[PDB]
């Protein structure tokens, strides 16, 4: 039962053995029942972590490759190693994507959950776009944008920016516009419009939501300065 | 007790 | 070629994911070559980290198990036993490599590989069960003994290997044998012997020797306390 797998997931977290935490909540996905926000958060942490480890690896190898571009055979081998990372990273992403697409997004009833998963689909397609090239990149970027926009157009109706999942969307969506669409003016305009829509109510937030909101808004604000700089 | 030894951002 | 394997190991180190590092340095070693001190250090970094993540996990999971008051505790146990079987598999994977290739092959090299054997038996000893817990610790103390003899005869007390023996061997004594007196004797001997060369140390190994001695000093404080 998934009730056991929830504890198995928490166990796999505390060990820093996220692969098992993901493998648990993945089978919690295949239950077809609607995840509670606790499970949703666990699954997010799980695959965000498992991908993050490969993202960090990939960026490191990618940098090492670009540092040594004159080095011939060992540059070739560094590329072979790098691709031997990328294929892992991609497999993890296609996993989580198909899991969202065939269970969670089909099921998600809450506007909040709809937003969260449509965001998350966007994110993981971005993490693929960061990897991909060519028409693969084109298609993945397109479907990431589609997923974000679908979430964005929903959350704009369904959530104030006083709720952190909307800010999390606005942050990640803006990072997508800057980092992947190469659209820094679009990125800054999106980020700023989200932030100042948050400023308009920034003092109305509840005890946790203000912490959560402030924790995100400081990233919105700092990205805004990073990009305006 | 112890022993021998050996800019963008997102959500 | 061994060189491209060593390079892929280095690359995996730099990427900071070590299982492919260890799994390459293994097949570097199966050539039966004497690992030079660099690939020797890479092999240690690799297997040490690959075990160290499991060690951390095990400590955490054992703590959680102790913090249990059920499927809950059973499950905590079953995950622990998975971790332990991983850690055992990896240690066996190292120890057989040393016995088959490395320990079969200089005093420094002898001492390094023998210490390493000792430590991997010690990390089994953290996890071992049944009467063979004795045979594990025995084979560790056997390796450390051959190491301590070779080093006390053929390593100046400046040598960081010779101190790494005493430090780990004392951790074995205190954590595995609960014999703080046995630990502190060897530790103080090594510490003061290094101080007999405190200014004779090499320009880098000053920091090495003093860091090893700081850890000696702190755990000497523990085991005397």
């Amino acid at each position: 039962d998934k009730n056991e797998l929830v504890q198995k997931a928490k166990l796999a977290e505390q060990a820093e053995r996220y692969d098992d935490m993901a493998a648990c909540m993945k089978s919690v996905t295949e239950q077809g029942a609607e995840l509670s926000n606790e499970e949703r958060n666990l699954l997010s942490v799980a695959y965000k972590n498992v991908v993050g480890a490969r993202r960090s690896s990939w960026r490191v190898v990618s940098s090492i490759e670009q540092k040594t571009e004159g080095a011939e055979k060992k540059q070739q081998m560094a590329r072979e190693y790098r691709e031997k990372i990328e294929t892992e990273l991609r497999d993890i992403c296609n996993d989580v994507l198909s899991l969202l697409e065939k269970f969670l997004i089909p099921n998600a009833s809450q506007a909040e959950s709809k937003v969260f998963y449509l965001k998350m689909k966007g994110d993981y397609y971005r993490y693929l776009a960061e990897v991909a090239a060519g028409d693969d990149k084109k298609g993945i970027v397109d479907q990431s944008q589609q997923a974000y926009q679908e979430a964005f157009e929903i959350s704009k109706k369904e959530m104030q920016p006083t709720h952190p999942i909307r800010l999390g969307l606005a942050l990640n969506f803006s990072v997508f516009y800057y980092e992947i669409l190469n659209s820094p003016e679009k990125a800054c305009s999106l980020a700023k419009t989200a932030f100042d829509e948050a400023i308009a109510e920034l003092d109305t937030l509840s005890e946790e939501s203000y912490k959560d909101s402030t924790l995100i808004m400081q990233l919105l604000r700092d990205n805004l300065t990073l990009w305006t700089s | 007790s112890s022993s021998a030894p050996n800019r963008s951002a997102s959500e």
